[PDB]
């Protein structure tokens, strides 16, 4: 069934004077956001981001909410801590992010567990693959290391990673499995555009595909044009699917010598297409 | 340190003049997370612009999708403007229907 | 579900 993973992305952003730190938690199952918490509201609560999470009843949401609110307040604390660690003004805006999660094989066994922190967009501390020892990125991160060593936390966390995490992951998997395996095949077409002189540009489009992962190639008589082929980063169409393109500059009148190749997991087989002049 | 926002401006569907569509401004690789995004039509700010929730990447950088409905014509120019601490001035990226 | 986070 392939591997799986349950991760949480957390952001704490201070904003002195201008209100309380804005705090946010996002949960992903197999890189699909499924729940989210945003502390910027009169009554903030955890909420389903996948419709299939609505099978969970009020108790589930209450328990998650309360945990998130406790984290938030706790993160508000940490932010102050870090000002001191780093001897910074009380004035500035700062950021703490966290990624932590567990990934399990198709047999439901822990394949890898992790937790990395970042301060102001820079690595701060992480949990080694051994789930027992930390790794501080800078002097300040050792205060926190030597502090989590002395309250023994690499164990308390490994518990969650091997225990709670994997269990719930499995439960979430059961529920949204149908919609998680989702695949959308790219539709491809080639467009033709002018260049100066005797060159033209051929652009191979892939649209409406999901997941994001894709590969497009250009071949001159079947031999990829690795060199100076231009592409855009894969981008959301906004409706749940993605878009990408690759282009190359070819000689005018030589367009039929090139073939575009599209590889996506949704395809019974990769697409092959060419500039079609009407 | 700060990361410089990267930007793409592009329609949801292949544009046909006269037909309703959605213009996206996809903004990535920025940090810190505070950012200001406007979409402009013919040099003048578009009022109703929706924005996805923010998220961040395995390298800590945030990303966000802004969008607005529109109906392309041959001559209307659209752009997306992003102000961000990492950049001395707001960066504008024009919509090119071939990209 | 979500974890409880240690203080820094």
């Amino acid at each position: 069934m392939g591997p799986h993973s349950l991760r949480y992305f957390v952001t704490a952003v201070s904003r002195p004077g201008l209100g309380e730190p804005r705090y946010m938690e996002v949960g992903y199952v197999d890189d699909t956001e499924f729940v989210r918490f945003d502390s910027d509201a009169e009554n903030p609560r955890y909420e389903p981001r996948a419709r299939w999470m609505e099978q969970e009843g009020p108790e589930y949401w209450e328990r998650e909410t309360q945990k998130a609110k406790g984290n938030e307040q706790s993160f508000r604390v940490d932010l102050r801590t870090l000002l001191g660690y780093y001897n910074q003004s009380k004035g500035g805006s700062h950021t703490i992010q966290v990624i932590s999660g567990c990934e399990v094989g198709s047999d439901g066994r822990l394949l890898r567990g992790y937790q990395q922190y970042a301060y102001d967009g820079c690595d701060y501390i992480a949990l080694n693959e051994d789930l027992k020892t930390w790794t501080a990125a800078d002097m300040a991160a050792l205060i926190t290391k030597h502090k989590w060593e002395q309250a023994g936390e690499a164990e308390r966390l490994r518990a969650y990673l091997e225990g709670t995490c994997v269990e719930w992951l499995r439960r979430y998997l059961k529920n949204g499995n149908a919609t998680l395996l989702r695949t959308d095949s790219p539709k491809a077409h080639v467009t033709h555009h002018s260049r100066p002189e005797d060159k033209v540009t051929l652009r191979c489009w892939a649209l409406g595909f999901y997941p994001a992962d894709i590969t497009l190639t250009w071949q001159l008589n079947g031999e990829e044009l690795i060199q100076d082929m231009e592409l855009v980063e894969t981008r959301p169409a906004g409706d749940g699917t993605f878009q990408k393109w690759a282009s190359v500059v070819v000689p005018l009148g030589k367009e039929q010598y090139y073939t575009c190749h599209v590889y996506h997991q949704g395809l019974p087989e990769p697409l092959t297409l060419r500039w079609e002049p009407p | 340190i700060q990361k410089t926002p990267q930007i793409q401006v592009y329609s949801r569907h292949p544009p046909e003049n006269g037909k309703p569509n959605i213009l996206n401004c996809y903004v990535t690789q920025f940090h810190p997370p505070h950012i200001e995004i406007q979409m402009l039509k013919n040099g003048k700010k578009i009022p109703k612009v929706e924005m996805s929730d923010m998220s961040f990447s395995k390298d800590w950088s945030f990303y966000i999708l802004a969008h607005t409905e529109f109906t392309p014509t041959e001559t209307d120019t659209y752009a997306c403007r992003v102000k961000h601490d990492s950049m001395a001035e707001p960066k504008t990226v024009y919509w090119d229907r071939d990209m | 579900y979500t974890a409880k986070y240690p203080n820094l």
